[PDB]
Parts: structure tokens; C-alpha cells; sequence
């Protein structure tokens, strides 16, 4: 084999942060480096889903750009109990643990900027591989803040292809056309864009989409229904309007990434 | 319990039901959808999907299942799919064939959201 991965009995665990759906999260130490450990929660591990982690893992493993995150590493699972992720440990968390779950100092509107600017480059970045890093989906939950405040795509967060499938636990900002769509019928860069603007929304007003319904009734309503983030009242026109561009009805009338990165370059202070 | 329950307790089976028409409808109607019997119209998968989203905190795309099933052969791929939602829950394989429950037999659905009711009856 050309990696063997990381080797599972080095690793130390230290603090469980979390667990879901998809796995349990462990702060630990590896090799003299602070980590997070993602164990993946799986049901009928195979030789097949085996082979297919080891073959889905080194794309994520992305060292050239300061708005990604990479995997560092990942153990093999035989001979690790279970296929695990490991990456550098951000202290600050996600972006939704910083937007909405902060205990000390709000992140000004500056800082927000800043947010939205790293997200863009960052995706701007990873729409020009060929092909696409499949299943990644943007959301606040997915990206991670560094120690000088830098937002970074976490590439640990990707589903691979025996996760999951018909579950999607964060619709909220997900576009329409891809909660109806089989991704093969739709155009994910654009589905991605959409997935910004609400994220946008969520710098703007400081409250997680939908908060009110849960996952089944929000995607529902999205896909079925017409709901929709409400514009917030009392924000500037050119936010305004990139939020809505962004979050075209058309999939075809959204922005590129590289299209709206100088528009928010404008927007930081300098 | 549940076989002798079914055929011997007529009572307690009216108590079984009736219970079970209410913790489904408490998740169904947050979709404005409303069940009024039991005997057919979880038989064709599609609330059953439903339920199970509502129940484990998802959406289900709706290119992963048959929203409006046009057949039998649709109806027991929903089925099957609610079975596999409900195994990467925590519950084994459940009883019933999904063939059992599209062609409506009574307990077979009973026992299916009996076994839910059970496991979900605090999900807010």
C-alpha cells in the first residue's frame, strides 16, 4: 500500500468534546501535536467501506491554502477499531460554536467580515479541483476557527460514501434544488453559494437559521413549501444585495466564489 | 407480550391504537399531515420515512425515497429504506417482511409503531 495512515496505538486520548450521528469527537495528543480525534460511526463495516475510506481520505488531506483545514491523518480500520479522522486542534471551534455559543466577548461585525472573507476564499479554492471533493457540504458546523481568528473549511467534516446517504442533518442550509436533487442533477458549486448566503444571514443576525422547526420540517418546507430566510431589516444595501444574489431562486444566477472574494475584500478593514 | 395482546385484549388493544394515532400525529402534524387510521395509510412507506426523520432529528432528500409511490414495488422500497432508517437508530431488524406492511397487515404495522412509540414516546 503507498500510506499505512497513522498508527491508532499512538494516539492519546484526552477530552471527549462530542458526539452525533456521525461519531464521537476526543481532544487528544499525537506525535507532539494537539488533535482532535473523529471517531465515524458506521453499521456493517466491510472490506468494501474499508478499502473506499482509504481511497476517500487522502483528498481531504489539503496543505495549500491558509482557509482550509486539512485531515491530518487517518487510521485504517483493520487494523484501528473503527475509521478515524485526525486533525489539528482549533481553539476556538466551529464557526457556529463562536456565532452561537460563545461565553466571553461577541465577535464584532469586523471579525464577521473577516469570517465571510476566509469562507469565500476558501471555497473559492476548492471549487478549482476536478472533480469536486464529494458530499462536502458548507455550513457553520464545517468550518473552524484558528487561534489568530482565521476561518478554515475543516475537511474532516465531508461524509464519505458509506455515511449517511438519505440523512441530512443540517438542511437549514442547504439550497432547494439540492434537497430534491440527486447531486449528479445539480450544479453544486451553485448549491454551494447558496449555503454562504446563509451563512451570510447567520453573520448578519447572529441567530441559527430556522432555529424555531426542526431538521424533517425544515427541509420540507425549503423544498416543498417556499420558506425562506427572512432579509434582515437595518443592513446595508451592498450586504443586502450579495445576500440575495447569493441566494438566487436560479441556480444560474448566483455568483462564482471568485466573484464576490473582491466584493469582500471592500468590506474589511485595512 | 404483543401477540397475546393483539389477539386475546380487545381493550387494551383500542388503548394500543389510539395512543399510537396520537404520538404520530404529534410528529406528522408538524408537517400539516394527519393520520386518521392506522390500517392503510402507513402502508405505502412514505410516513413511516417521515416519522423517522421527525423522530432522529433529519431530512430525508427527497430524491432518496418515493414521495407519491405509483406501485407495489415503490411502496416496499420505502418500506425497506424506514427499516434501514430505524436500524442506523439503535432497533433491530424488524419483524415484519416490509411486504407485510404495504399490504396493510394490521399487525405487522402495529407492531412496527408499537416498537417506536416505545423508543420515542419523549421526543418532543
Amino acid at each position: 500500500n503507498k500510506h499505512s495512515g497513522i498508527d491508532f496505538k499512538q494516539l492519546n486520548f484526552l477530552t471527549k468534546l462530542n458526539e452525533n450521528h456521525s461519531g464521537e469527537w476526543w481532544k487528544g495528543r499525537w506525535q507532539g501535536n494537539d488533535i482532535v480525534v473523529k471517531v465515524l460511526k458506521v453499521r456493517d463495516w466491510s472490506t468494501r467501506k474499508s478499502r473506499d475510506f482509504n481511497e476517500e481520505c487522502p483528498r481531504l488531506r489539503i496543505f495549500s491554502h491558509p482557509n482550509v483545514l486539512p485531515v491530518l491523518g487517518a487510521c485504517q480500520s483493520p487494523p484501528a477499531p473503527h475509521p478515524t479522522l485526525i486533525t489539528h486542534w482549533m481553539p476556538y471551534g466551529s464557526l457556529y460554536n463562536v456565532l452561537h455559543e460563545g461565553t466571553n466577548f461577541v465577535v464584532d461585525q469586523s471579525q464577521a467580515v473577516k469570517f465571510a472573507l476566509d469562507m469565500a476564499r476558501g471555497m473559492a479554492f476548492l471549487h478549482t479541483l476536478e472533480p469536486l471533493i464529494p458530499r462536502h457540504a458548507l455550513n457553520s458546523r464545517s468550518v473552524m476557527i484558528d487561534e489568530d481568528m482565521t476561518a478554515r473549511i475543516s475537511m474532516a467534516d465531508v461524509k464519505f460514501s458509506f455515511q449517511s446517504p438519505g440523512r441530512m442533518y443540517a438542511p437549514a442550509w442547504v439550497a432547494p434544488e439540492a434537497l430534491q436533487k440527486k447531486p449528479e442533477d445539480t450544479n453544486r458549486r451553485s448549491a454551494d453559494m447558496w449555503s454562504f448566503a446563509v451563512l451570510l444571514w447567520e453573520l448578519v443576525t447572529r441567530e441559527v437559521p430556522f432555529a424555531d422547526l426542526s431538521n424533517m420540517e425544515i427541509g420540507m418546507k425549503v423544498a416543498l413549501e417556499g420558506l425562506r430566510p427572512t432579509i434582515p431589516p437595518g443592513i446595508s444595501p451592498h450586504v443586502s444585495k450579495l445576500m440575495k444574489i447569493c441566494m438566487n431562486e436560479d441556480p444560474a444566477k448566483r455568483p462564482k466564489f471568485d466573484m464576490i472574494v473582491p466584493i469582500l475584500e471592500k468590506m474589511q478593514d485595512k | 407480550a404483543f401477540d397475546t395482546l393483539f389477539d386475546h385484549a380487545p381493550d387494551k388493544l383500542n388503548v394500543v391504537k389510539k395512543t399510537l394515532i396520537t404520538f404520530v400525529n404529534k410528529h406528522l402534524n408538524k408537517l400539516n399531515l394527519e393520520v386518521t387510521e392506522l390500517e392503510t395509510q402507513f402502508a405505502d412507506g412514505v410516513y413511516l420515512v417521515l416519522l423517522m426523520g421527525l423522530l432522529e432529528g433529519y431530512f430525508v432528500p427527497l430524491h432518496s425515497f418515493f414521495l407519491t409511490p405509483d406501485s407495489f414495488e415503490q411502496k416496499v422500497l420505502n418500506v425497506s429504506f424506514a427499516f434501514e432508517l430505524m436500524q442506523d437508530g439503535g432497533l433491530e431488524k424488524p419483524k415484519p417482511r416490509p411486504e407485510d406492511i404495504v399490504n396493510c397487515d394490521l399487525k405487522s404495522t402495529l407492531r412496527v409503531l408499537y416498537n417506536l412509540f416505545t423508543k420515542y414516546r419523549n421526543v418532543e
